[PDB]
RNA sequence: AGUAGAAACAAGGGUGUCCCCUGCUUUUGCU
């Protein structure tokens, strides 16, 4: 009614008639931003200067008929003069205060339901529990965390479609929501937001902020989680740690852990299967985590885990180009190498057929408990800078790096035959055979590896073969960095191919992931996991 | 056939059809069988929808409600919007693809088709393409055949007959043109078009003129680059290059660095916006917080507390000014204060009369008239604005004394921080106690008094400048403090008269006349007060320990100026605190990360740890953590008060020399490529600023002390 | 806390 | 005395 | 006892007290008058560093251009611009060899980018030069003016909305024999081919303000709308290339830069007892943007885009060509004064070509005499250099290539080098068995840089054992130390509005705690100071206080009216409940449970007139200018309330002849606002449609009326009335 | 005079001493 009346009044005038009748809808995106107002170049100075004026604020014309011209003290609240470049009217902050003390009161019941993110933040803080303060040297590792607890891991486009359906139902267009999770979210939000007077744009913005996973590269000192990073300023410090437990659980962490557990179990059961590829594909399409089919989670969940990467690549999707060895992810930094096949003899008089890498190279190795950077030459180790939570993690990192170096010094350190097999009773490749053998025990290797003196430099320390810190002695090219060795930020997503044995090979042919690289650790699921396939029965 | 189709349809129908086919990006002059098919579809659909209304009860109507809603012949956006709205409101699920129209009587979507082929073939094709069971499908034939779902025809027999007749007559017309046989409809193939971006004309010439010297065309350069393989080019050119092009490392040893060369000239003079060490305040015990009462009433009360007013007389005249004007300005201020006193009503602000003395002192009508160049090109003395370097000044000994006095402790607290949320976490309790220590050490520092005075003065100046740009406004210099006995005091330093303040640019200047009380005789350090006209306005009987001693009380009167940017940055001087405190905090925390405990209490209550912070004739002097905090606070405050591009340049250049000296101290074997250039860059920033000169002198002292 | 300095 | 915040009765 | 804070460095290492050396509590230097002198000095310096080049007269613009590419090799250590094409090509080839497939994949990604980017992407600029108005205008306004002028001149390929189509329109307009423009009393002006060509290649020069650490002001340039798209595509390609290089510090943030620097430093430093020395250079290049040549960038792009479609190569190549044929405006001009007559006047820079030299002083006279040969149509011809310097990512690629040339397989010597590069800045590390090898490696790097046109500032650089260094004000001393002063200007009232300012202050404190090692007590005192400054700026002191302000009466009345005082916002005289634990909570939600029902309903009333919602991209988004670097976008968490108002704009334009645009602007808003009343989603996702505004509006009105009537929410009389009105509008559209 | 520093402010426009308009808008780039 009033819309057509406004359109008629607009069509009355000639210039605006031409503007309306000669500009296409696409041109709206440009002419609406058309403005003579230069972007402010010193907002602080401008605000300090303008708050000393009489009418610094702008308000809609309705304010004229909504609040009185003058206050009880004859203090003017709004002025008739229009704001430059619009029909808004200049008004004073006294007008805002008068509104707050005398304006039309309205029931605010959807606000907690619309701004759910902030209210969840405050509830989590209120229900949290604190602990003691530990004054000690703090080791901070820079890691890519996700500062957005409580989101439904919906991408930009799916989030946009859900927001369009919820807030602007008639403008959905040609898209029909398919994933039952999206339908559930849409129906829920439509029910909660029914009869909501808040401006549609703010509701859409809040839904987008709540449903999309954000990320930042931050120096985390302790645990990583959407609820622990959120309160990072209050937990970690330069020289102190504040023990704290947020008073709330977030479904995203639950689904992440449950997906990790399910992928690990499914790959473990697929290794034994006669057809690992077909069995893995069937298990992927025939399982549910917390009422959600795993196929939908996999295409959207960005969590990184060898089992998760194997499952994601099985159906066919881009994965990180860094290769998995010994439970560590290796991302190449500089240099290059060529694969040369060779034969080698161990200290137990056994022939091993290995594929050595010839050439200078640099890698960054990231593990669950420790991380390092490795400068490696052809069949020789140049440098290994490592840092871990505790001594055992550093030991595991050093072992995997030493095995990866392919040096003959650790080859002749082998004692006994290498007869390691997988769960399916199949012989492993020589590299993983050596890795397992040295993981069982490493006294001989660490003793029979080498010893060289070092320079005492701050932030660095040595390790002896018995794995005790030293200040004047260390191994060959191995140094423990007291300060956390920062991990990589971005990893290239590349096409890969998977054979019938779940060995993931890239275009160059090198193997990135394999079931033998999946950890044997078994945790407790946070969400109920159900398997509809015949094998898991 | 284009004429046959165009002339045999309603202009609106052809317009809709052509717009619809253009929406896909096709060329109407190229594909026309599609055009004919879509135009026939539009015509049949319009006949289907037209001549059909619904009355109030919901029955048919043949000549208000429209029985049929059209979907074809519309932009994809509008069609999708209308179908989505219909599906939402009616409840019928929307189809995957776009139907042709919608019917309200039966409340379902119906598809219309016109095909030369038999009805069954196209019916099956469309039905198995859309794959919908709740949408009607109606197929027409050029030969009169027609069929809908379950053989159920929605439209009346008369409407179907009319549609068939229209189709038959248009087919007869097309056959009369003879192209009916060679029509065979047309289907959408969704072609893909490769991109192209050609460089031709003027731009090709520009490209040909934007290549290395040896190439004449862009194509030749492209061919050369594509067929390029690295063949010792860099190595050959390195061999060819002269050996004089090298980066020779100069060893930086303990005997390498030399003291900075300070500029020579007349001694530097005071340039702050208010007195710092010589300020005298008249105080009254008033139980009010910062910025509570009326400034003018407080000023009058403070003035009342002083007896011993004397007839003003020039003591130290302004060399380049008109001192009688300053005397008259002070007399006028006194008279106006008396007038407001004998009024029984104190307004928030007072506007001074625009007398001749204030007109001169505040730079009234000093801007040259603005004229067009064509009107004054023949003027003999018309020339460019003076843009020479500022005259050089030598460092004077008063700036060091100012800094020394700014680092002292005061008998009154100067900062009353606001409240914050209550402590709930142990780390918050530790932070609260640490901040209590900090604010205790900082609340009684003269630098904090300078911070508060500057913030108040700049805030008042900015507010007055914005509020009254055309009036000479009087502003008292007022501060609030708490004595060591806990009694609140309001102090008056002096007065400021703000002139016209039509400030447009952030660098535009507003002039003001500042008259401040003091007890220091200017004649002891005349060079420091070259910009001032100092008067004597009384003899104060100071209360010393032995007894009472009478001393003259002087009024330092000067003309100063400030810009919007300077006032704004003076309003934010409080953040200076943060700087110092941050530096202090990191110093404690670092030492607390080795002892596994908080040493804040130890540092602040035992004074066992000291840092070298000053210089004495015996050597380097060390101070406590509180002294270090006060010194850093004073340095930050003086940086705020004496900001200038010279300070920025000196800081930036001397940072590198400090880092090089530190590397030498760390035994890292530093080396320089051009140390003389660095020294020249540092020295170019020392011209006349007393603060920068003092910083350079400090650097020289540190250099002497850090290399032995 | 009552700040104090030797000077 | 203090040449900034003295006492003058 | 004389207090000397510098002496503190005798005990605390300089890095550990580096914040003491940053005087960022005072105002930064500002330019007061014209920038013409700096621009002329820049042009003369650019033509002096490459004066041993080939002089050519452009056939199109008729301008004198200087070509130093493949010129005489340097013979001294002064800045040089004689880059060698083959050396640059070899550097690019070796960069490709070190990272095979980098160029191909980056080209594919950027090519996918090109076909999808929209013309509206150009609106996210800042004060673009407007050749139509011949002055700086906001990016969106400049784009709209350019589109209108193109349309009036029969250049309508940009209706498709693709940026590449707009580039095709620019290409075609370049060949037009006559351009028609409209100048405000609308008047028509005709520009010949050469005039329009010079206008399209012009850069508006001004002076930079609020720069720290410099004693002398310097000039910056801003291009027009004719070159923005080409530069955007070139920068997208450069960004794609840089992302894949471990030695490139762009476009990653501070944390990633610190991680990369730590990784490289630890990699190089660590060695056994005595096998090789490592020395880090904290280098800095001199006249970086005055010695880089657009021709070298063209060679780099040509090599990068090998074995690619021709159209892609042309699109990527247009930008270097335009930059090679650029012209620079000489600022506002000068101001003359007369003491005897007490007069002042403005002399436009357009007149400097033939003005008497008796007015100017010695230095300005010399500058004018030196630059006179290059002047054309009031603009100076500047072929060499990169004055504007908007190729910040290709220069990073060149620096990374020079760094990568330091591998042991490329030096073929005992010495080698590695490090990080960030456009102009760079940190180097050279490893060699002895000091002689270190000197040899440093000399090799310096000479290669000279060959590639990069000049290292020997005055601003030093070398020391690789334990401590600096990089873009990040100070590393066996680990990165805190530099709090760098962020000091961020601690204050941002100046957006009450709610946004509170949110931004709290967030800034939280982030400086997380990243810059801000102490707990320092954070608490920063909160106290921010609350004080906020209260004073917005005159929202506590209701019970006796502070005299224009807003005191209303706040006092609201305070006495309220029952639960702890629920009021600080903007309404409420108390401050923020502390370290809850620095991540918006204020409205922080004290939601303590607010009165009436006050809560009034404050959170979606029917208030003070809240205006623009496109979603600006929701809870603010522009913040840091102490160093360009302005950034910051997202803050806040609930939209009556305190989210918008401050008034500048009205000076009302007194000029450009006021016509103001009126025009208002008209647009009306239409745009009306569109929102028919397409409420239009503010969330940009609508698309070729039909006119009126057609879509009338169609939607018809459908909405029909649907609402069928739903029974409107009586037939109202539906008939609106149907009649819509018919009236539809018929009035034809006439 | 004063601010200030490589160029500026010390009000600028408008209309016929009053009145009207303006306080970033002939000048603030780029990842
Ligand atoms: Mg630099």
């Amino acid at each position: 009614m009033e819309r057509i009346k406004e359109l008629r009044d607009l069509m009355s005038q000639s210039r605006t008639r031409e503007i309306l009748t000669k500009t296409t809808v696409d041109h709206m995106a440009i002419i609406k931003k058309y403005t003579s107002g230069r972007q402010e170049k010193n907002p602080a100075l401008r605000m300090k200067w303008m708050m000393a004026m009489k009418y610094p604020i702008t308000a809609d014309k309705r304010i004229m008929e909504m609040i009185p011209e003058r206050n009880e003290q004859r203090q003017t609240l709004w002025s008739k003069t229009n704001d430059a470049g619009s029909d808004r009217v200049m008004v004073s902050p006294l007008a805002v205060t008068w509104w707050n003390r005398n304006g039309p009161t309205t029931s605010t019941v959807h606000y907690p339901k619309v701004y759910k993110t902030y209210f969840e933040k405050v509830e989590r803080l209120k229900h949290g529990t604190f602990g003691p303060v530990h004054f000690r040297n703090q080791v901070k590792i820079r890691r890519r965390v996700d500062i957005n607890p409580g989101h439904a891991d919906l991408s930009a486009k799916e989030a946009q479609d859900v927001i369009m359906e919820v807030v602007f139902p008639n403008e959905v267009g040609a898209r029909i929501l398919t994933s039952e999770s999206q339908l559930t979210i849409t129906k829920e939000k439509k029910k909660e937001l029914q009869d909501c007077k808040i401006a549609p744009l703010m509701v859409a913005y809040m839904l987008e902020r709540e449903l999309v996973r954000k990320t930042r590269f931050l120096p985390v000192a302790g645990g990583t989680s959407s609820v622990y990073i959120e309160v990072l300023h209050l937990t970690q410090g330069t020289c102190w740690e504040q023990m704290y437990t947020p008073g709330g659980e977030v479904r995203n962490d639950d689904v992440d852990q449950s997906l990790i557990i399910a992928a690990r179990n499914i790959v473990r059961r697929a290794t034994v299967s006669a057809d690992p590829l077909a069995s893995l594909l069937e298990m992927c399409h025939s399982t549910q985590i917390g009422g959600v089919r795993m196929v939908d989670i996999l295409r959207q969940n960005p969590t990184e885990e060898q089992a998760v990467d194997i499952c994601k690549a099985a159906m066919g999707l881009r994965i990180s180009s860094s290769f998995s060895f010994g439970g560590f992810t290796f991302k190449r930094t500089s240099g290059s190498s060529v694969k040369r096949e060779e034969e080698v003899l161990t200290g137990n008089l056994q022939t091993l057929k290995i594929r050595v890498h010839e050439g200078y190279e640099e890698f960054t190795m990231v593990g669950r408990r420790a991380t390092a950077i490795l400068r490696k030459a052809t069949r020789r180790l140049i440098q290994l800078i490592v840092s871990g939570k505790d001594e055992q993690s550093i030991a595991e990192a050093i072992i995997v790096a030493m095995v990866f170096s392919q040096e003959d010094c650790m080859i002749k350190a082998v004692r006994g035959d290498l007869n390691f097999v997988n769960r399916a009773n199949q012989r492993l490749n020589p590299m993983h055979q050596l890795l397992r053998h040295f993981q069982k025990d490493a006294k001989v290797l660490f003793q029979n590896w080498g010893i060289e003196p070092i320079d005492n430099v701050m932030g660095m320390i040595g390790i002896l073969p018995d794995m005790t810190p030293s200040t004047e002695m260390s191994l060959r090219g191995v140094r423990v960095s007291k300060m956390g060795v920062d991990e990589y930020s971005s990893t290239e997503r590349v096409v890969v191919s998977i054979d019938r044995f779940l060995r993931v090979r890239d275009q160059r042919g090198n193997v990135l992931l394999s079931p033998e690289e999946v950890s044997e650790t078994q945790g407790t699921e946070k969400l109920t996991i159900t398997y509809s396939s015949s094998m898991m029965w | 056939m284009e004429d046959f189709v165009r002339q045999c349809f309603n202009p609106m129908i052809v317009e809709l059809a052509e717009k619809a086919m253009k929406e896909y990006g096709e060329d109407p002059k190229i594909e026309t069988n599609k055009f004919a098919s879509i135009c026939t579809h539009l015509e049949v659909c319009f006949m289907y929808s037209d001549f059909h209304f619904i009355d109030e009860r919901g029955e048919s109507t043949i000549i208000l409600k429209h029985r049929f809603e059209i979907i074809e012949g519309r932009d994809r956006t509008m069609a999708w919007t209308v179908v989505n709205s219909i599906c939402n409101t009616t409840g019928v699920e929307k189809p995957k693809f776009l139907p042709d129209l919608y019917d309200y009587k039966e409340n379902r979507f119906i598809e219309i088709g016109v095909t030369r082929r038999e009805v069954h073939i196209y019916y099956l094709e469309k039905a198995n393409k859309i794959k919908s069971e709740k949408t009607h499908i109606h197929i027409f034939s050029f030969t009169g055949e027609e069929m809908a779902t379950k053989a159920d025809y929605t439209l009346d027999e008369e409407s179907r007959a009319r549609i068939k007749t229209r189709l038959f007559t248009i087919r007869q017309e097309m056959a009369s043109r003879g192209l009916w046989d060679s029509f065979r409809q047309s289907e959408r193939g969704e072609e893909t078009i490769e991109e192209r971006f050609e460089i031709t004309g003027t731009m090709r010439r520009l490209a040909d003129q934007s290549l290395p010297p040896n190439f004449s065309s862009l194509e030749n350069f492209r061919a050369y680059v594509d067929g390029f393989e690295p063949n010792g080019c860099i190595e050959g050119k390195l061999s060819q290059m002269s050996k004089e092009v090298n980066a020779r490392i100069e060893p930086f040893l303990r005997t390498t660095p030399r003291p900075l060369r300070l500029p020579d000239g007349p001694p530097c003079s005071q340039r702050s916006k208010f007195l710092l060490m010589d300020a005298l305040k008249l105080s009254i015990e008033d139980p009010s917080h910062e910025g509570e009462g009326i400034p003018l009433y407080d000023a009058i009360k403070c003035m009342k507390t002083f007896f011993g007013w004397k007839e003003p007389n020039i003591i130290k005249p302004h060399e380049k000014g008109i001192n009688p004007n300053y005397l008259l300005t002070w007399k006028q201020v006194l008279a106006e204060l008396q007038d407001i006193k004998n009024e029984e009503k104190i307004p928030r602000t007072k506007n001074m009369k625009k007398t001749s003395q204030l007109k001169w002192a505040l730079g009234e009508n000093m801007a040259p008239e603005k004229v067009d160049f064509e009107d004054c090109k023949d003027v003999n003395d018309l020339k460019q604005y003076d843009s020479d370097e500022p005259e050089p000044r030598s460092l004077a000994c008063w700036i060091q004394s100012e800094f020394n006095k700014a680092c002292e402790l005061t008998d009154s607290s100067w900062v009353e921080l606001d409240e914050i949320g209550e402590d709930v976490a142990p780390i918050e309790h530790i932070a609260s106690m640490r901040r209590n220590y900090f604010t205790a050490e900082v609340s009684h520092c003269r630098a904090t008094e300078y911070i508060m005075k500057g913030v108040y003065i700049n805030t008042a100046l900015l507010n007055a400048s914005c509020a009254a740009m055309d009036d000479f406004q009087l502003i008292p210099m007022i501060s609030k403090c708490i004595t060591k006995e806990g009694r609140r005091k309001t102090n008056l330093y002096g007065f400021i008269i703000k002139g016209r303040s039509h400030l447009r640019n952030d660098t535009d200047v507003v002039n003001f006349v500042s008259m401040e009380f003091s007890l220091t005789d200017p004649r002891l350090e005349p060079h420091k007060w070259e910009k001032y006209c100092v008067l004597e306005i009384g003899d104060m009987l100071l209360r010393t320990a032995v007894g009472q001693v009478s001393r003259p009380m002087f009024l330092y009167v000067r003309t100063n100026g400030t810009s919007k940017i300077k006032m704004k940055w003076g309003m934010e001087m409080r953040r200076c605190l943060l700087q110092s405190l941050q530096q202090i905090e990191s110093m404690i925390e670092a030492e607390s990360s080795v002892k596994e405990k908080d040493l804040t209490k130890e540092f602040f209550e035992n004074k066992s740890e000291t840092w070298p912070i000053g210089e004495s004739p015996k050597g380097v002097e060390e101070g406590s953590i509180g002294k270090v905090c006060r010194t850093l606070l004073a340095k930050s405050v003086f940086n705020s008060l004496y900001a200038s591009p010279q300070l920025e340049g000196f800081s930036a250049e001397s940072r590198k020399l400090l880092l090089i000296v530190q590397a030498l101290r760390d035994n890292l074997e530093p080396g320089t490529f051009d140390l003389e250039g660095l020294y020249e860059a540092i020295e170019e920033c020392l011209i006349n600023d007393p603060w920068v000169l003092l910083n350079a002198s400090w650097f020289n002292s540190f250099l002497t002390h850090a290399l032995r | 806390y009552s700040p104090t300095s030797p000077s | 005395y203090s040449p900034t915040s003295p006492s003058y009765s | 006892m004389d207090v000397n804070p510098t002496l503190l460095f005798l005990k605390v290492p300089v890095q550990n007290a580096i914040s003491t050396t940053f005087p960022y509590t005072g105002d930064p230097p500002y330019s007061h008058g014209t920038g013409t002198g700096y621009t002329m000095d820049t042009v003369n310096r650019t033509h002096k560093y490459s004066e041993k080049g080939k002089w050519t007269t452009n056939t199109e613009t008729g301008a004198p251009q200087l070509n130093p590419i493949d010129g005489p090799l340097p013979e001294d250590n002064e800045p040089s611009g004689y880059a060698q094409t083959d050396c640059v090509l070899e550097a690019m080839a070796f960069l490709e060899e070190s990272h095979p497939g980098i160029f191909e994949n980056s080209c594919l990604e950027t090519m996918e980018i090109v076909q999808q980017t929209r013309v509206d992407k150009l609106t996210q600029g800042r004060q673009t030069y407007d050749w139509t108005l011949n002055r700086n205008q906001p990016a969106a306004t400049a784009l709209a003016n350019t589109i209108e002028v193109f349309r009036s001149n029969g250049l309508t390929a940009n209706e498709s909305g693709r940026l590449i189509d707009f580039l095709k329109d620019v290409m075609d307009s370049m060949d037009k024999e006559e351009m028609e423009i409209t100048t405000h009393g609308k008047k028509k002006q005709r520009l010949n081919k050469r005039s329009y060509l010079i206008r399209a290649l012009t850069l508006n020069t001004m002076t930079k303000d609020a720069e720290r650490g410099k004693l002398k002001r310097r000039a910056i340039a801003t291009p027009g709308m004719q070159i923005r798209g080409f530069v955007y595509f070139v920068e997208a390609l450069a960004r794609s290339i840089c992302e894949k290089l471990e030695q490139s510090g762009l476009p990653v943030g501070g944390n990633e830069k610190k991680a990369k620097l730590a990784n490289v430093v630890r990699k190089m430093m660590t060695n056994s007892q005595d096998t090789e020395l490592s020395f880090t250079i904290t280098g800095d290049n001199t006249k970086w943007n005055e010695n880089q040549n657009p021709r070298m960038f063209l060679a780099m792009i040509t090599y990068i885009t090998r074995n690619q479609p021709e159209w892609f190569r042309n699109v990527l190549s247009i930008a270097p060509i335009m930059f090679s044929n650029k012209m620079a405006r000489l600022g506002k001009g000068y101001m003359f004064e007369s003491k005897s007559m007490k007069l002042r006047t403005q002399v436009p820079a357009e007149m400097l070509a033939n003005i008497d030299l008796k007015y100017f002083n010695k230095s300005t006279r010399e500058k004018i005499e030196k630059i006179r040969p290059l002047l054309i149509d009031g603009t100076a011809s500047l072929s060499p250099g990169m004055m504007m310097g908007m190729f910040n990512m290709l220069s990073t690629v060149l620096g990374v290539s020079i760094l990568n040339l330091g591998q042991k397989k490329y030096t073929k010597t005992t010495y080698w080098w590695d490090g990080l590069q960030s456009s102009d800045d760079f940190a180097l590390i050279v490893n060699a068995p002895n000091h002689e090898g270190i000197q040899a490696g440093v000399d090799r790097f310096y000479r290669t840089c000279k060959l590639v046109g990069i000049n290292m500032s020997k005055k601003k650089s030093y070398i020391n054992r690789t334990g401590t260094f600096e990089f873009t004000s990040f100070f590393y001393r066996y680990g990165f130390v805190a530099n709090f002063s760098m962020e000091l200007p961020s601690f204050g009232v941002s100046g957006i509005n009450e709610s946004a300012d509170m949110s931004v202050g709290v967030t800034v404190i939280k982030n400086n705690m997380i990243n810059n090692d801000l102490g707990p007590a320092t954070a608490q005192m920063a909160l106290q100071l921010f609350i004080k400054d906020y209260r004073y700026t917005y005159r929202c002191h506590r209701g019970d206080t006796q502070i005299q302000t224009r807003r005191a009466f209303e706040l006092k009345k609201l305070w006495e009216q309220t029952r639960s005082k702890a629920g009021l916002l600080v903007s309404d005289g409420g108390p401050n409940l923020y502390n370290i634990r809850n620095l991540h909570i918006p204020e409205v939600c922080l004290k939601w449970e303590l607010m009165d029902e009436d006050y809560q309903g009034r404050l959170c009333n979606p029917m208030n007139p003070f809240v205006s919602h623009k496109e979603i991209d600006s929701v809870n988004n603010a522009v913040v200018m840091p102490a160093h670097g360009p302005a950034k976008s910051m997202e803050y968490d806040a609930v939209a309330t009556t305190h989210s108002w918008i401050p008034k704009r500048n009205r000076s334009i009302l007194n000029t002849s450009q006021r016509g645009i103001l009126e025009d602007e208002q008209m647009y808003q009306k239409c745009c606002n009306l569109f929102e009343k028919f397409f409420p989603s239009s503010s969330y996702r940009r609508p698309v449609g070729i039909s006119s505004m009126v057609e879509a509006m009338v169609s939607r009105a018809r459908i909405d009326a029909r649907i609402d009537f069928e739903s029974g929410r409107i009586k037939k009389e109202e539906f008939a009335e609106i149907m009649k009105i819509c018919s009236t509008i539809e018929e009035l559209r034809r006439q």
